[PDB]
DNA sequence: ATGGTTGGGTATAATGGGAGTCGTCTCGGATGCAGG
DNA sequence: CCTGCATCCGAGAGCTGAGGAACCCAACCAT
């Protein structure tokens, strides 16, 4: 579940790369940042109930 | 109550703009600002106190310099023979065209700063942010060069918005030049660790910083980009223990000392 | 122009030392939090 | 995978996604060098 | 006299959001609506 | 006109101990 949460985070991250960025030149490197899913992952162990 | 959807209900009470009134507005405002100028060169008084007077009988009395003295200039004004009331004329017209300019371009301020949530100031702040933005872009527009009005003023409200961020987002002021190396050093930091498969080392990052800077600077700039954290945070499970309850005071003199 | 923070024994503790760990920053997988140079541990049985 | 809707063009790449902790043989985890344990959650189920 | 910090500007066109919360039990008052 | 009766909102719910996301250029005051 946590790690659903920080796949869509990641998802609208790459969304809004899509749209700002320029469609010519693009890799998936570039486009994805897996600092949310991260930060979900160690949110879930480290401070959850 | 939720200010968010009272606003934009406000917003949308203000019907879009097509490009005729658009250029006809801006060029208002351009003829409006010459007869400003015009007017001040004609009584010898300053263009700012001719101008905050002009708008301040424009807005009327609803908005609450005193009555006396703008009574005064007003009349002063009026006391003008002829083709200089006309002056005063497009002057009123221009100061009107310019605030209709910015109530219709009130939603592109919306559009842009919808995309800048989530970095420590809320929705609302970044929209006035913007809305200062918005109005800096028709005080220095042109419609000569037959571009559309957004195109220049989103230049300005990402200006406003970004300057607003670097300078209300911590509660210790960082000044802007280092807000810019800090988000950089982040930036950097993100991509070496994509490429690397694992965290960097503060020798990696310097080096892909590139000249002038060492692990020992890249230490400091990641220290002072440290936020403070709430003496009211929880501790344990239930709510009766707090943060600060475990916070001793070292400045004033124990008993033993003081003896 | 230097004064003692040592570390010392709590009220009511004691026993025997029976293990030190230093870590230093710049060994292979240490994370320091910015600002710190070494941590030193001490394990009393 | 990146495609071109139009262009048909293919693009595809290995991206690291981070890191995820990993349960011990006897069900615990090492998180900060501390040991710990997930508790399994009682709630109600989903349906009508 | 040197960095540290602050202010202004970038011109194709762009023009109404988003996470969420649903397993408490009572009581006393304030309040709007039903009846006569 | 009066009255009572659903309806809604807000404030309560024991003590102690332990727990932790642009960039560039140009000028201006501080020291």
């Amino acid at each position: 579940d946590q790690f659903r949460v920080g796949l869509a985070r990641l998802a609208r991250g790459v969304r809004e790369r899509m749209l700002m960025g320029s469609e010519d030149s693009l890799t998936p490197a570039k486009l994805v940042n897996s600092r949310p899913l991260e930060a979900a992952i160690r949110e879930f162990f480290s401070r959850s109930q | 109550s939720d200010p968010v959807r009272q606003y934009l209900h406000e917003i949308g009470q203000v019907p879009l703009l097509t490009l005729e009134e658009e250029v006809e507005l801006a060029r208002k405002v351009e003829e409006g600002m010459e007869a400003i100028k015009k007017l001040s060169e004609i009584t010898g008084l300053d263009p700012d106190l001719i101008r905050e007077v002009v708008r301040a009988k424009i807005l009327g009395s609803a908005r609450v310099l005193d009555p006396k003295t703008v009574e005064e200039i007003d009349q002063k004004l009026k006391s003008l023979p002829k083709e200089h009331k006309r002056y005063l004329h497009i002057a009123r017209e221009g100061e009107a065209a310019r605030q209709h300019l910015i109530e219709a371009n009130l939603r592109l301020v919306v559009s842009i700063a919808k995309k800048y949530t989530g970095r420590g100031l809320s929705f609302l702040d970044l929209i006035q942010e913007g809305n200062q933005g918005l109005i800096r872009a028709v005080e220095k527009f042109e419609y000569k060069r037959r571009f559309k009005f957004s195109t220049y003023a989103t230049w300005w409200i990402r200006q406003a918005i970004n300057r607003a961020i670097a300078d209300q987002a911590r509660t210790i002021r960082i000044p802007v030049h280092m807000v810019e190396t800090i988000n950089k050093l982040s930036r950097t930091a993100r991509q070496l660790q994509q490429e690397l498969g694992r965290e960097p080392t503060y020798e990696e990052i310097a080096e892909a910083m590139g000249p002038g800077w060492d692990a020992k600077r890249v230490e400091e700039t990641l220290k002072i980009a440290q936020e403070p954290v709430s003496l009211e945070t929880p501790i344990g499970d239930e709510k009766d223990s707090f943060y600060g309850d475990f916070i001793p005071d070292e400045h004033l003199p124990s008993p033993v000392d003081a003896a | 122009d230097v004064k003692d923070t040592s570390l010392r024994v709590p009220p009511g503790e004691g026993g025997i030392v029976v293990r030190t760990v230093r870590l230093r920053r710049g060994d292979p997988g240490v994370e320091l939090k910015p600002g710190v140079r070494e941590v030193v541990r001490v394990y009393v049985a | 995978q990146l495609i071109h809707k139009d262009t048909g063009l293919i693009k595809e790449d290995e991206v690291f996604l981070g890191h995820i902790p990993l349960m011990t043989e006897d069900g615990s985890f090492i998180i900060n060098g501390a040991d710990r344990v997930i508790v399994s959650q009682i709630h109600r189920s989903p349906g009508v």
